[PDB]
């Protein structure tokens, strides 16, 4: 839609195909101008930009830190985590000594 | 270096469009008519294009101190000095290529440029903006301090390599001119004022324009009769108050200075607030010098996130 | 964010036009009758009413949508990755697995 | 531009600056449905009383 | 207390003895930069005023 | 007078210091670095102090 995150979308960046919704609008100009007028919507990218707010860094449970390159959630404290342990013989110590 | 980074532009020409406010509450045809502001910083640097050329003089060559513009048919000189831009209070310029300025703005609702005229008068041109940058960081300051922490940001570099972001350049359109004509009796005179002037009289002959002054044979006079200057042999660029001389593909071609690159800024620290510490119970005292973000949540498994911009002291 | 371009328009002193659309998003495209354009110099066309000007408008993507630009992802299968000390007996040693 | 104050100044041929300033309300109420500031290049014509030159 | 009134208190105005309590802060310069950087709180007193 | 009151200045010196912005976005090293600002005044007055005399 219009005026919303989303407004124009790309596939990815190297994309040729663009999808553009912004309700591109022309109308007559005035006598003795030129000037081209046309009213459009306003980007739905800057909208957002000064509407989002806080990010997940600043609301997940658990105190995870969100750090993105790669998107990751990292030192959550949550759950257990079973160990399987295969030790030698020469880390032990004999009764004897 | 900055001659051969100059030297695209001599190929161009500046040009006069319709300013729908010209300082004061009324249009007119300026050389300072904004055509778009980008705002790709997150320093809160913009970025304004103008009618006029900032570092060229009339013939070409590249100088730090005259802006070439058009006043009429004839291209003329202007000083650097007095390139002055408005939001509310003045604004700090950082550089200027030809038609782009950049410059730092305080938040303001209009964007005016103005320099001083060749005839000492003051020639402006006002249109509407937004400019309410975002803040950088978490804290509204908007006096770089003496200390604290490094942001990361994005900027344009002050260089004047050419890059991949360009503007459509195109041979100027028909120029009439009333004043090219005197009423004579039987032969009208055209003044040929310039290379090439085209005219086309319904009593008269009319048909091609060719070039140099000719005595037209024709009793309509002024009326029926006008004239436009054609063959520019520099270019325009392809502004939306100026007509299209032809649905050809564009001439010229010029790059955008000023690419946005990486960067960061040095952002204030908040002092640290005075904690009381009460029975599983947290009191902080909060001295804000500017608008301040406080943030807490919850490290169990239902979190309950805050939000509060601080600008007094609170508790 | 997007870029509206506005090219400069076509004014067809003394003649007409059509329009003629093209594979741009969010094309515009529109041919006024009656128009009488001014310049500083004067009047730009000939006649009085028998004029057309050719508005054209689109949306393309912005120079810096290369630079400047928020991805949507779609996130799934999260993978746990974590940096472990063993440190027994005389041995003191860290890995990741 | 809407302000608390009215200054009013000229250079003296003392080469000094010579002003007045009063207080004034200067909060000029919108014409028409929209609280612009800057006229633009296209719109609609409302009508108006002004000063003639 | 910092940042309120009696933040610094003195018995008499020809007293010698100064009680100050404004939670007064030093931190490291920045690399090559003569600045003596510092974080206090505010006076109380103006905030009282 | 004027001048045995400011014949105490003649045995000292301007000094350039960090002014952290000039103006524009950037520091640099300039002679009006403002060291203090004073408000004791009930009138609205303040007095700045700067580095170049
Ligand atoms: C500011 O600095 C930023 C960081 O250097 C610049 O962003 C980088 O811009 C380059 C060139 O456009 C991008 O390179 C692309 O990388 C993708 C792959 O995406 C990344 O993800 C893979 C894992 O899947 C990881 O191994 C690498 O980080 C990949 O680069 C390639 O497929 C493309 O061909 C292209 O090489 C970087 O991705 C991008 N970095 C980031 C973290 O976004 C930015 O351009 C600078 N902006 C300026 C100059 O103002
Ligand atoms: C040079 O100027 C002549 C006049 O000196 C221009 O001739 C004008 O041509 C237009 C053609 O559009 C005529 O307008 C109209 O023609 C349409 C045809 O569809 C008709 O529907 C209207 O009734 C109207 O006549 C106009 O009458 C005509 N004026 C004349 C012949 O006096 C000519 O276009 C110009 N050529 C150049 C150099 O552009
Ligand atoms: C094993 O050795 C590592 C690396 O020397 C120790 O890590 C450091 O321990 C001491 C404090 O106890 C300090 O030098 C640092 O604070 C530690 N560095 C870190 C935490 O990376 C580690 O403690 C040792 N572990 C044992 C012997 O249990």
């Amino acid at each position: 839609q219009p005026g919303r995150f989303g407004d124009i979308q790309s596939r990815t960046v190297e994309s040729k195909d663009l999808y553009a919704n912004t309700a591109l609008k022309l109308s007559r100009p005035s006598s003795g101008t030129v000037h081209v007028p046309y009213t459009q919507t306003p980007s739905g990218f800057k909208y957002w930009l000064k509407e989002r707010g806080t990010s997940l860094n600043d609301k997940a449970p658990f105190g995870c830190v969100i750090k993105t390159n790669p998107v990751r959630a990292e030192n959550c404290a949550v759950g257990n985590i079973p160990v399987s342990m295969d030790i030698p013989d020469t880390a032990f110590t004999r009764v004897i000594d | 270096s900055v001659t051969e980074h100059f030297n695209v532009y001599k190929a161009t020409k500046p040009y006069l469009a319709y300013c729908a406010d010209c300082g004061d509450g009324q249009f007119c045809y300026s050389p300072v008519a904004i055509e778009k502001i980008r705002d790709e910083a997150s320093d809160g640097m913009i970025k304004i294009q103008v009618a006029a050329q900032i570092g060229i003089n009339k013939g070409g060559t590249h100088e730090h101190n005259k802006i070439r513009y058009i006043a009429g048919h004839d291209m003329k000189e202007a000083n650097r000095d007095s390139l002055q831009v408005y939001t509310s209070g003045v604004c700090a310029i950082r550089g200027t290529m030809g038609h782009f300025i950049v410059a730092y703005c305080p938040p303001g609702d209009e964007l005016k440029v103005q320099f001083q005229d060749a005839e000492s008068h003051t020639q402006a041109c006002k249109v509407q903006y937004k400019h309410a940058p975002a803040p950088v960081g978490r804290e509204k300051f908007t006096v770089r301090p003496h200390f604290g922490i490094e942001v990361p940001c994005t900027t344009y570099q002050l260089t004047t390599a050419p890059t991949e972001e360009e503007i459509d350049m195109h041979t100027p359109p028909d120029i009439p001119d009333i004043t090219l004509l005197s009423q004579q009796s039987g032969n009208v005179k055209i003044t040929a004022g310039g290379k090439t002037i085209r005219y086309n009289c319904t009593c008269g002959s009319g048909n091609v324009g060719t070039t140099s002054s000719d005595k037209t044979i024709n009793s309509c006079k002024i009326a029926q009769c006008h004239a436009a200057v054609t063959n520019h042999d520099k270019w325009q660029y392809t502004s939306s108050f100026v007509p299209r001389a032809d649905q050809l593909s564009r001439k010229g071609k010029v790059h955008v200075p000023f690419p946005l690159t990486n960067s960061t800024c040095r952002v204030p620290v908040a002092r640290a607030p005075g904690v009381t510490y009460g029975k599983r119970e947290l009191t902080v005292k909060l001295h804000p010098d500017h608008p301040t973000l406080l943030t807490y949540r919850s490290l169990g498994a239902d979190p309950r996130p805050y939000e509060e911009w601080i600008d007094r002291y609170v508790e | 964010e997007y870029k509206t371009v506005v090219p400069s328009p076509y004014i067809k002193c003394c003649g007409t036009s059509e329009c003629r659309s093209m594979e741009r998003p969010d094309y515009q495209c529109q041919v006024y009758t009656g128009v009488y354009p001014f310049m500083w110099g004067g009047a730009y066309c000939f006649c009085d009413t028998e004029n057309t000007q050719l508005s054209e408008a689109y949306v393309d993507r912005s120079d810096v949508c290369k630079h400047d630009h928020a991805a949507a992802y779609k996130a799934h299968t999260a993978a746990m990755k974590a940096t472990i000390r063993i440190s027994y007996g005389n041995l003191n040693q860290t890995t990741t697995a």
